[PDB]
């Protein structure tokens, strides 16, 4: 069982090396947005601090580019354990080496220091390539959750062949908390996309494209209102305001199921509702059947007494009472049909319970 | 007959949704086949009671002139006979085919508008034509249709 | 059976008196729209023809106000037949007399002749009260369909207590033809509402509010685009452009079920699809199981021959082949689970068929 | 049973103290909107009546701040009854005392009199904090409904463990009346939010932001049209026009289920529809099978008579008749498959009824 | 079996003649868009190349008009094989000859050469009638797929009566790849419709209607945003921007089901989720039952020791612990109800398995 | 054979969806397994009648040259044999395997376009080749394919 | 009684949802009818155990003054008796109607906050009133309500 | 053992999802209870075959050191033993527990990339260690793991 203690050792070490990579990538994005803002609000009076922040971004992307290699040097070392290999050259495939090189290129992009407030043409796309360092999130979310290492989860998942991955833990968090996730996701998209658009359209002279306009342009585009008071002007604005609209249609078609689930009855509450409406309708039928005799006996009374206008007054009420009685009874039978349609499944198990009495 | 020819010509296909064998009459089995193909599950007693409401000769089966009397009621809007026949069953909780004095004096007093228990003694004395002490079904419809 | 020949006689007479009332109401609306247009395009040069069309509207609303009374004088005469009455004073209730008086007031409104191109303030609301003479449509649609008189429909509906009315024949026509109805309804709303809005906002000097603008304003409001090139100006324009938007949201929530039904498989076609994908996946499994031996035997061959780089070349392909075999098999078992989940109902009847062999 | 008479006594007293608190909170909001409007339309000529209305708001919020304490002094007194306590210090928890203090702070906010037509910066947020006195509504709705005290409801709910609360009575009123609620809720939101927005953007000089603009801006934002004729200008306008858009998307995803339920068939009506289409398709098959012989016998007739062009005329009609017969039969079998798929549940109970005959 | 070798021969020949017709129609549309663009960007300096491209369009529509006749001369020849005909005059019906004539007229329309940068009024509708040569696509898609000729598909479809046609292969490709199809369809509509609209509105002087405006106008109309920065001006622009909006509402009502399917659990994963939440809730119940004794024993301890404030401190915690225990247990029983509601179907087969033990 | 080689090579896998055991023939049990895995529930009589339509030798089972004649009909678009075989069953309501003169004279007169009852006597006299008084199935297809 | 009149008048209809026959008492069959019409499937032992919790006289059936004691608990918000009765069942895993020293020493030590095994010996010595070595149900509620 | 303490402490609760009685071992009944509560329906032969794969002593039941060897395989990503055990079953269509020369020469020739029938005679001669003429399961895994 030496290939089972070492597996938990390597998996804890990868959880640590997947936490620190996410910290050093969030630090890079957080020092990128600071550089892009103090170049705008500052100008050329703060060139020392611009150079200092650029060099700090270079350091905190070098340590990320080391920790990704330190994570794959644990994953190859885990794959050699799980299959009994000794020569590491057998384990390292071609597609995995291509994945490592692509993953190092994507976390390599940063506004490196080469040596009046707008960004450049190149250091505005390198700065907006830092946002592609968010493939590190589902890796750390999977490895920090215990489901990859907890023994009871793995045994029950092996009996049922479910293969714990990213789309399983996503459905776990989406079906245990649909509220926190869907609110703190849209309030994390309406600020990230509002910053990206307020990079894509800055106007120096009039101050007509910053966050005060994009935090209003993007919820309006997301909810498919589109007033037209503010409209994106560049071409990179027009790409982002189409991506936001597509995500808005998709999240509407997502919310249309979550709201559809909640307003329906619980299965145990609908039976209480039906069982109370049944004894309300029985009471209304017993009222109406007394109304019918209350009018018919007065009609026979004034028929014998030959009060003719009283007979023509009560025969009309007799016909109206019969008309009410039919409507109450046809509500009652529709509800009894709803009852007989829903408890068919329990009727199946009840008839099988009455068939259980056939052994002796 | 008083009925015209094309109406008989169109009631014949309505009769031959039940009379599938073309025997000239309807039994409980041919009725139950249609009742189950419409999606509801009767019992044998319920099917036999549906037959016995319109069986005039008393043969246990329904032929076409008995079918015409059944379709003379289910063609109009408010079948005034069934809405009295089941208002008779709302009272008769014991199912004995009778309304006793206690059943009537229970229902008509507490439910309605404050009707006295002295009027029920006059009503039951007027209703019992045969003097059977209690209200039948035959006198109950003759009170409604007076 | 004298109360069954007379019922079919009266019901045919009401079908005729419900066809001619609809003809004489459509004629009134068709002569109303003509008056409202040749007052606009004509002015005061055609006052003779305006007076002539107004008097023709008065005649063709007088005959409608006679045929509605001739229809209720058949319906009371039918209600006296169905219950064996002789004195008509018993049959005519209070709510039915109130319905008759309201129904005569609503078909009484028309631009009557009292004695520069705009309408008046009063003869533009009397002219747009003619459109409330479309309660005559579901009456004529019910009585012209045979379901109220056909004997087999009534007998099967009496066995099942369904009570043929307007909302039943509407669901009949909606579930036998969802295409003709939903297209010829929106192409009958986008022209009626486009005319009503082009009554509500006419501008004399610039010609900026007629049908050329409203036939573009109303589909854009209905589909919830709302460009803003044309915008309604009055208050009666702003009421109509909210009614159109509400009807657009409702017809979107109507079309979202009709399109949901059609793209799904037929029940018999899904079994053919699954039964063909099963024998495709069996063929892929039998390919992959041969790939595994094709690599493992070459690995044993070069293991004996001690060609070391060939061993490290084929052991990698062995591990990749096992990795492919697991994925093919886990597609296969998910599809076999879809098969075992759908044919459970036929499995119930099959086990009951095997329980049918227990009588002797 | 002294702990059951006192419970109904205290629960009736809380129903009274939850009705009067809602009356005295509605009076406060109704005297707040009056102050905010006669400060605008009046100016400084009506300062006496402004002071009088402010003091009346202070009185009718003092009595509300007394009745909330009088309600919790009945709820603690009920909780001491239900558990047999005598020392009240045991009953009053910490979270409940925090709830009482928060509930007294929220109903304490009002525009109190400290001593040219705009509101202040502070007495416009205290005035719009009066609308947070609508947590009193679900309390009074629960306690006025009989379900908290009616014995049969409580016994059947205790057999089924349903625990009557606010979200149960909400589903009760939503599933017994989806029409009155969803109409009188949107016509109570499109006027409240239209007043709140017409507080958030008032322009003195041009009169360009009052209710005549917001009663058009808010349905247009709610239905996600967004023309752009009127657009909110402040920041508090832009918050409210996003809250309205979110509520509009949610109520669209709510109405999409209510309209989905209504247009479908009743369960008993679909069987009548299928049973009538079956005997229509049988009649069409018996027409088409006669068409086939009607053409084939004429083809044999002209085959013997050697009228060659008549043979080539009728063989084409024979092939067309066979082509029609196949299409009619394939409609018929699809409908018979729809019949055999729906009445499977009744077939299960029928086979169990035929298995019920196996006891003797 | 001579009528089965010839059928596969003719069906392969029709697959070739349905591939080459689609190639020669795509060439015609691709040489039409080139003519319409180099008339605009070129003017009258390139009249030689305009005449050359028009004559090439005439040649590559003549060969299409020959291959459609060569396809129907194989389909009549197939219909004569399948029914044993010899005289072809019997096979060629009237509706099929009308279909052939209509299909030759529709592929006959092209901008033929009769002999400053706008198109004509006629050669802009003949050029936009080339896009009606896309009925050739579903024909070639059906005949290139093997399902019309593969023997196992036809035998299993004949056992189940499914009749392989265009709407079956469409559902095949839509239910095996909902992603590639729905993305490469909208990215083939947002460029075709963007070219058609940029034919419908070209402005010579200002360059205000070309593809740079329509590639922004059409996704905005499709997603029902409708800013209003660009608005179509002609009447043919206003037709196309309504067709795009209708297709956008339909594809939203299409995507609302595809996104509804994907986020739900797999059937095997929900059982793992429920079976793990059960043993989490058991652990929480066993914590809470120990909390209850941990407080009650300290309450009895200080009850004997008569430390009165400690008794009033721990009795409150006892009541809070009982309040927590009830909530944990009512979560547990709702989840056990979800378990007992879902595995009813397997319980049916289990009770039938226990009824299988009744033969001896 | 007249058939080519690769087509036989692809009909072999179509035959081995039914012949799972590789025995060389198909019985009603191997057919019923596929019929139930496709989701429909036949009876034993329905399965045996499906076998008896294409069983040429009469052995009760189907081998591959009998399978080829079955697939020669289900490969084309309109199987012209089945659409006459079941138009024969639409007439034969009694199920006796015969069309009497009364069945034909009932269907062809009232339904169609006003066809005389004199033409039916000539048609039945021309149709009965064996002189059996009524129309068989064998003469019914020979009238269609004349 | 201490209860008022209209409350008895409204508990009578609550009692007559169970007592359908009007016999004056409730058996397990009338209870099981309501339990199945509410959609859940009890066993006979579960129904009998539901009866035996509130049967005071011990007759096997429930009459109306026994029903009032049951509705005195299910009317209030937190039924403090059931939430101790089932916290007693969470401990008694063996189902013997007793909590042994081993069951208590297993649950209260490892789960909670680090409670000693010396305190359990004092607790079990204080809890056993009868000196039966282990904790009953009767002493368990008397410890809670002290 | 080589395993640490807290890992044994967490495998104990994984073992006590199956061993509900606390007996110290797992039978087919306790396995089938969990298998049915997860929603799938095994047979008795399938459950017994699931037991017999990891039963080392041969007692018919599974104890905890046998459970550890089972969880040493289902903890890692690709269980390389099962993916060879069922690739062995893809070949053995007759189910005899053997791969004959005909089964191997059928599968490896027509499917793959054009492998000769001469190489199969060398492969089967190298594979049969016992000289049993055909390929076992024991030699099949020893060829994979060479
Ligand atoms: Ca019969
Ligand atoms: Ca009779
Ligand atoms: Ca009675
Ligand atoms: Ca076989
Ligand atoms: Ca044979
Ligand atoms: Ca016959
Ligand atoms: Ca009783
Ligand atoms: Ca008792
Ligand atoms: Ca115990
Ligand atoms: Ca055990
Ligand atoms: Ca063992
Ligand atoms: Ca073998
Ligand atoms: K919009
Ligand atoms: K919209
Ligand atoms: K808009
Ligand atoms: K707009």
């Amino acid at each position: 069982l030496g290939a089972l203690r070492r597996r938990k050792r390597l998996l804890e070490q990868e959880k640590s090396l997947a936490g620190w990579a996410l910290v050093l990538a969030g630090t890079g994005i957080g020092l990128m947005v600071l550089h892009a803002e103090m170049l705008w609000f500052g100008g050329c009076s703060w060139a020392l601090y611009l150079f200092l922040v650029k060099c700090t971004i270079s350091i905190s992307t070098f340590l990320l580019l080391c920790l990704i290699v330190a994570f794959h040097a644990k994953e190859v070392q885990l794959f050699m354990t799980d299959n009994g290999l000794r020569d590491w050259r057998v384990a390292l495939t071609g597609r995995q080496a291509a994945q490592i090189v692509l993953e190092l290129v994507v976390c390599g992009l940063h506004p490196a220091p080469v040596r009046p407030g707008f960004l450049g043409q190149g250091e505005a796309l390198l700065s907006l390539a830092m946002l592609l360092r968010l493939y590190l999130v589902p890796r750390a979310v999977l490895l920090r959750s215990g489901v990859l290492l907890n023994a009871s989860y793995r045994s029950i998942g092996a009996l049922n062949q479910v293969r714990f991955r990213h789309w399983f833990v996503a459905k776990l968090y989406m079906n245990t908390h649909p509220g926190r996730l869907l609110l703190g996701l849209t309030l994390g998209l309406w600020l990230t996309t509002a910053w990206v658009l307020s990079v894509a359209e800055r106007q120096a002279v009039n101050a007509t494209g910053h966050l005060s306009d994009t935090l209003w342009l993007i919820p309006i585009t997301f909810l498919t209102i589109g007033y037209g008071d503010v409209v994106p002007g560049t071409m990179w604005g027009k790409i982002v305001c189409l991506c936001t609209g597509v995500m808005g249609v998709c999240c509407t078609a997502l919310l249309v199921a979550v709201v559809a689930r909640k307003l329906e009855f619980n299965k145990a509450e609908k039976h209480v509702h039906n069982f109370m409406m049944d004894i309300q309708y029985t009471k209304e039928m017993k009222e109406s059947a007394a109304r019918v005799l209350q009018e018919a006996w007065m009609f026979y009374k004034h028929t014998r007494r030959k009060e003719s206008h009283a007979a023509r007054r009560h025969q009309r009420k007799l016909l109206a009472a019969i008309n009410a009685f039919r409507q109450v009874r046809l509500k009652h039978r529709k509800l009894r049909e709803q009852v007989n349609s829903m408890v068919d499944i329990s009727k199946m198990h009840m008839i099988l319970y009455d068939l259980q009495q056939n052994l002796s | 007959d008083q009925l015209t020819e094309e109406q008989i010509a169109e009631f014949k296909e309505a009769f031959s949704l039940f009379d599938k064998d073309g025997d000239g009459t309807i039994t409980t089995k041919e009725l139950g086949t249609v009742m189950r193909s419409l999606g509801q599950n009767p019992t044998e007693a319920e099917l036999q009671d549906m037959i016995n409401e319109v069986d005039a000769d008393g043969n246990g089966t329904i032929d076409f002139p008995e079918f015409l009397t059944m379709m003379a009621r289910k063609m109009k809007d408010t079948d005034s006979e069934e809405e009295i026949r089941e208002a008779f069953r709302v009272f008769d909780k014991d199912g004995n085919g009778y309304i006793s004095a206690a059943e009537l004096r229970h229902v008509m007093t507490n439910l309605g508008e404050k009707l006295t228990d002295e009027e029920v003694d006059e009503m039951i004395r007027e209703a019992d034509i045969d003097g059977d002490g209690q209200v039948n079904y035959e006198e109950f419809v003759q009170m409604m249709t007076a």
